[PDB]
């Protein structure tokens, strides 16, 4: 085929354009993210039922859905939240790739059958069913740059005008407010109802039958008389639109006609349908916006989808408003991605210079050049072709795959300038010889690295991707790689390269070229001079080799296992709670204290802060307090000290002389799920109805046992909320109905007053939003307040509660859970450090064994997957280090001669180890990926070493040490180009700092380490290797020259 | 125009000095082995 | 915003109010009023 | 799926056209098999109870993961669920003069679970020190407490009662099922394969599921495996491999 | 238009404007594509002018 275009260069080159042109419309159409998306789907459902405890919900709402819940596909568990603040989630984890759309369908074609069952309350206020991460996308921030606007101002703006966009425009999940909806808020008076002698009822039904949307139908309608000439739909009573027609609306007529009206009895104002929530961003009011990304939908473009509806706003906004976008997770991602781009590129230029160090003319080291891109550009049209995006781990898949794809052209050019150094033929007929001779190897070695790579693409598990990026993109490449170097190379070294005069090694060259050429020969001649008397002496450096392996036994070993490095995000968030019971203004308070540390103690680090009261992940109520933070580029945060990492400790250190507050600031891992090594998450369970104080003295049970073992165990927490004191009234009913009062008058009197209540709707300029009525806050903040409520008996006269009503102290808990249908304490530790993670479980499982009677238990989450079967890996090694045998002895045709190239593995896994162990790195994907990327190469070498030395033998009749000396000495040379060129290559990510800068290094050192001790041990090594298993397995008369 | 003209000597300058580290290796090591 | 309590406590008592989480039971403190 | 999705597509066309009580008792379209993947059987070997005693453990504390576990497309029970069964005696309602109208709408007033919102909760005034959550009437678990529901009083307060008139327990939804099990009582459960799955491996989480359970079993209580499938196509799928042994030889 | 009017474009204003970018870009696709096979045919970078 190289003899093919060989005579065919244009036909030839024409591929290479073509590769290049169909790369290019990929690199255009390709997603692109952090990472390959490995989160598990789930479903959510998040009720409203407004004034209720948590009980009330989780009884009347929660359960009613579970028990529907049933006989849907790839369901792993299901978890609950029900609360005080009138809340419910239900989330449902359902198996990875398992079809997002399907579940919520599944799920609400089951749910819409409890709705009919569930309260009234519950289906106005409406249910969501979300698929979307439990993580933000993005926070964007609205403020009054000119103060003309306060929060509800900004809230409600954004709520009309805004949300439902963001909310409509595909890749949203959910958006979640900061700030409230303008709602027509009723505030009632009892005093005033007594003193006119009503009740909130009185107030209500009346705002229903006096707000009305009707249809009178209209005058001269279908069908019709004969001969109508006229026709006209009928204009009857209207939706209000303002507070005024509210406050004129009549409680009543009197006997003698007499109104009583409403703007007698009550406030009427707009507001936040809820008030829970405030923000304010880097300290003044502000509401916004907070953004999960639609489950399996992509951020980058769905971000980007998202700042095309804003600006679409902007020429819209009244006066003072402006967009600020305190939190986006996406810029990180790209930014460190072009990184790699840079990379790349300069990479690329690298290789044009060593090239040249070697080639020392303009042409030739352009033939090594453009191969590269061609194969690197090729590659991504198979990212497209099978289907996948731009990432992370595949974007290194390309720096990863250089090293191999620039090895392979200057072998095979290297090769082309050595039969005319040798044999002064042209170039033209010089490649076909160096084309005929390499051309088996070259293909048949792609088959042995592919059985490197391949196996790890098979990994189980969420891992099982991971791994499975570099794989693809790099056996994309290595197939590639051939294809161009048995097509384009040698077409480029027929053209492209200077002709040689026979026996010229470069040396005649006058200045710093000859120079160079004259010491390199002179470092290659000495350098044989050794592998000439270390072949001297055989056995001497077998030992030698036993003392290596075992320090790479020593080291790796000792090199500790993790995951992912955590990267500077330059973005985080501090949580605040606050116990139970806590007014908003104790949180508020907490929230200066934090934003204030955030605005002094770190300025230079810190861009801004959008910090918010009443939410947090919780869920709402005024006890949670969060921070979303803006630090300033990682330019502008130099040192460990000014990183996410340092800067978090710090403030996890101060915000802890606070009192009042479980606060702790935090950065996000680089997946929920995904973890290294860190803590854990557990379910105490109740399978006998046991009741909710039985688990929590059966869980404080098992945290005061759990404890005990910090050696074990660490951070063992509750993740949820401790009982509460409520004001529980208990109605006398005999004395009620013995006053002829009705009771839901009385429930009725008391939710909506005391917990507020939806009536109907209403317009707010052209915009639907919503009717409440509820006390002035004055009156329904304690508990005397009660008997200022009074009631229209069966008799008419006004009726107090405290006659028919007795209220007392006692506990409830604030917030409630249930885990795949029945309650769940969920608790979250952590591995004693130095504690590996089932050993913490173990005695988690082991502590839990002795819990009373019918306590069940479960994990989930990290330890929901922590059950599977991992630990696939080494059977997979093991079968890898099969098929790489094998076909060596396939190649060979030997079961011996792979033995002289196997032998050399350990040689650059150590010098990794080495360096990543010299720098404080880790044991981890981005070193295990690189290893094999030394093995590759530093595996290539000791290959084709050994097919010189053999057909020497075969071919020649070179005797064995004759053999095996002239195999790596016109190895020498090619060697070093490649490692050379690729050490460089990886060299900006070893210097690396700042974002991107952590996978970086960990890159380029275990690289660095590896490749080093893969060039000059093994050159040493594999002649050894060789000639001993050459000797060991040989026969006949073989060693001396027998020619031919 | 600064930033290339930045790493470029740089990364011109460390070609012969890392290729002289291992070329002395092999200088230093080649010593080693026919030493051992 | 308090609680008259008819029993249990007694004049100069310092009342323990905030600190909820400083203050675990039993442990050492440094009062604040 | 898809069809479930064109299915339900059309589906919605005539839920306007369905009388309501349909709509709100509500109409489900799923995948269906009308033929049980097996039959988990349950006895009390002890005797120490019955039948309905049986009945409803089971509803409650499996049937649902039984519904949620993998495969399960569908579980059909045979038994039935507590529900309170309050037993009406007209006569001695007209003793009292009273209708089961008497006896539902009071029923609502009791079993009624009340949201009471909060003290100084939100927007509240400032300075603001205490936050509680009100705790309205709540659910009456027991015959005791349905009982003590009241139809009415007197001005006086004479108590007419829910119970004062007939009696109250509980029962199962309906007593329309029942299982014997070699002529023990029993309940059941009919299992269907969700479509779609390997059958192997979710009665092993099945019965994974029930080992899961058993340890939390009342005394006596014991679960029985009546129907299944898996045991056949085990061996004939042995029966099957035996065959390419012999072949191997021959 | 007075303050607070927007507009916007749809159907097949909305789609004409989408489809209306990608004219050119394809031609000269569909012109690099039709000149490299030639050569190849023709191992030439002229005569494909012809």
């Amino acid at each position: 085929m190289p003899n093919f275009f060989i005579d065919r260069p244009i036909f030839a080159w024409v591929i290479a354009i073509i590769i290049m042109l169909a790369g290019g419309l990929a690199i255009l159409k390709l997603p692109v993210a952090q990472y390959p998306t490995i989160a598990p789907p789930a479903v959510t459902i998040s009720a409203s039922y407004p004034g209720a405890d948590a009980k009330t919900v989780q009884d009347t709402v929660t359960q009613v859905i579970e028990q529907n819940m049933n006989g849907i596909d790839n369901l792993m568990y299901m978890s609950s939240n029900s609360d005080s603040t009138g809340t419910v989630q239900i989330t449902l984890t359902f198996e990875s790739g398992t079809d997002a759309d399907i579940a919520q369908v599944q799920v609400q074609n089951k749910l819409q059958l409890a709705m009919p069952l569930l309260p009234q309350e519950v289906q106005q206020q409406g249910v969501s069913v979300e698929k979307s991460s439990s993580s933000f996308l993005m926070v964007v921030g609205v403020i009054n740059t000119d103060g003309t606007m306060t929060q509800e101002d900004i809230s409600d703006y954004v709520a009309a005008n805004m949300k439902d966009a963001i909310s409509r425009t595909s890749g949203v999940g959910d958006v979640q407010l900061f700030g409230s909806q303008y709602a027509m808020r009723i505030w009632m008076n009892p005093n005033e109802l007594n003193k006119f002698q009503l009740t909130p009822v009185d107030v209500i039904t009346a705002i229903k039958a006096q707000n009305a949307q009707v249809a009178a139908g209209q005058l001269g309608g279908t069908p019709p008389v004969k001969g109508q000439q006229l026709n006209a739909s009928i204009i009857a009573q209207t939706r209000l639109t303002s507070t005024e027609e509210f406050g004129k609306i009549l409680l009543k007529v009197n006997q003698d006609g007499s109104r009583v009206l409403l703007r007698d009895v009550a406030k009427i104002e707009l507001g936040g349908e809820n008030y829970d929530i405030i923000a304010e961003f880097n300290g003044q009011p502000a509401s916004g916006l907070g953004i999960k990304l639609a489950t399996g939908a992509n951020a980058l473009d769905t971000a980007a989808a998202i700042r095309a509806e804003l600006a679409k706003m902007e020429p819209f906004f009244p006066s003072g408003l402006k967009i600020v976008y305190p939190y986006d997770t996406t810029p990180f991602v790209k930014i460190s991605i072009h990184e790699v781009v840079k990379t790349l590129v300069e990479a690329i230029i690298l290789v044009f210079l060593v090239m040249y160090l070697f080639l020392q003319n303009f042409r030739a080291t352009l033939i090594p050049t453009i191969a590269v891109p061609v194969v690197l550009l090729g590659t991504f049209a198979v990212l497209a072709a099978f289907g996948f995006s731009i990432n992370t781990l595949t974007m290194f898949g390309m720096v990863l795959a250089i090293g191999l794809l620039v090895d392979d052209a200057i072998v095979v050019v290297e090769n082309v300038e050595r039969v005319m150094a040798e044999e002064g033929l042209p170039p033209k007929e010089a490649t076909r010889k160096s084309m005929g001779q390499i051309q088996g190897a070259l293909v048949g070695i792609a088959m042995v690295l592919s059985a490197v790579f391949v196996p790890m693409a098979f990994f189980g598990g969420s891992t099982g991707a991971i791994y499975r990026q570099f794989s693809i993109t790099i056996v994309s490449a290595m197939a590639l790689s051939v294809l161009v170097a048995l097509i384009l190379t040698p077409a480029l070294c027929a053209t492209m390269l200077k002709p040689i005069a026979k026996g010229d090694h470069g040396e005649g060259k006058k200045g710093f070229f000859g120079w160079f050429n004259r010491m390199f020969e002179k470092s290659t001649h000495h350098y044989t001079d050794s592998v000439g008397g270390i072949l001297r002496s055989t056995g001497r450096y077998l030992v030698l080799y036993l003392i290596i392996v075992v320090g790479m036994a020593y080291l790796f070993v000792r090199l500790p296992s993790s995951f992912l490095p955590d990267e500077d995000q330059g973005v985080f968030m501090t949580m605040v709670q606050l116990p139970a019971g806590a007014t908003q203004e104790r949180t508020q308070k907490v929230l200066n204290e934090v934003t204030h540390y955030y605005l002094t103690k770190e300025k230079n680090n810190v861009e801004s802060v959008f910090a918010v009261n009443g939410f947090g992940f919780a869920g709402r109520g005024q006890n949670t307090g969060i921070a979303f933070v803006s630090l300033k580029d990682w330019a502008d945060r130099p040192g460990e000290e000014n990183k996410v990492e340092a800067i978090t400790m710090r403030a996890t250190r101060a915000f802890s002389q606070i009192k009042d507050a479980m606060v702790f600031a935090f950065n996000l891992p680089a997946i929920v799920e995904l973890g290294t090594a860190t803590g854990f998450d557990f379910e105490l369970i109740d399978q006998a109805g046991l009741g909710h104080e039985k688990l929590t003295q059966a869980r404080n049970q098992l945290l005061a046992e759990a404890a005990k073992h910090p050696d074990m165990l660490t951070s063992v927490r509750p993740n949820g909320l401790e009982d509460t004191p409520q004001f529980k009234i208990d109605i006398d009913q005999e004395k009620a109905q013995a006053l002829g009062v009705s009771i839901n008058d009385i429930n009725t009197t008391l939710g909506a007053a005391w917990g507020g209540s939806y009536v109907n709707d209403f317009i707010d300029r052209g915009r639907v939003k919503k009717v409440y009525v509820m006390s002035e806050a004055k009156y329904r903040m304690l508990p005397d307040d009660i008997g200022d409520w009074y009631v229209r008996a069966a008799d008419g006269q006004m009726v107090p509660f405290s006659a028919f009503s007795s209220s007392r102290w006692e506990y409830g808990s604030p917030r409630l859970e249930r885990y795949n249908g029945l309650p769940s304490m969920e608790i979250l530790g952590q591995a004693a450090p130095g504690k590996s993670t089932g050993e913490a479980m173990e005695l988690m499982e082991q502590l839990a064994s002795k819990l009373p009677t019918g306590v069940g238990y479960d994990w989930t989450g990290m330890s929901y997957q922590e059950r599977l079967s991992g630990n696939q890996a080494p059977s997979l090694y093991a079968i890898s280090l099969i098929v790489v045998f094998l076909c060596l002895a396939a190649l060979y045709e030997s079961w011996s001669i792979p033995f002289s190239v196997m032998l050399v593995v350990p040689l650059g896994v150590i010098g990794a180890l080495l360096a990543a162990t010299f720098r404080g790195l880790t044991n981890d994907v981005y070193f295990q990926v690189g290893l094999l990327t030394t093995i590759g190469l530093s595996a290539k070498n000791a290959i084709l070493i050994v097919e010189f030395a053999k057909d020497l033998m075969d071919k020649e009749g070179k005797g064995l040490i004759e053999a095996t000396l002239d195999a790596v000495r016109m190895r020498l040379r090619p060697i070093l180009m490649t490692s050379l060129a690729f050490i460089l290559g990886v060299m900006p990510l070893v210097i690396s700092t700042g974002a991107g800068s952590g996978a970086q290094n960990a890159v380029g050192t275990g690289v660095m380490g590896g490749m080093v001790t893969a060039t000059v041990l093994a050159i040493f090594f594999v002649p050894v290797f060789f000639v001993v298993v050459r000797r060991r397995f040989s026969r006949k008369n073989e060693d001396i020259e027998h020619s031919h | 125009m600064l930033e290339l003209l930045k790493s470029l000597v740089f990364a011109v300058i460390m070609v012969p000095v890392v290729m002289a580290i291992i070329l002395g290796l092999i200088y230093g090591l080649g010593e080693v082995f026919n030493i051992f | 915003d308090k609680w008259l309590v008819t029993e249990g406590l007694k004049a100069g008592d310092r009342v323990v109010i905030s600190g909820l989480q400083k203050v675990r039971p039993g442990v050492q403190v440094k009062a604040q009023e």
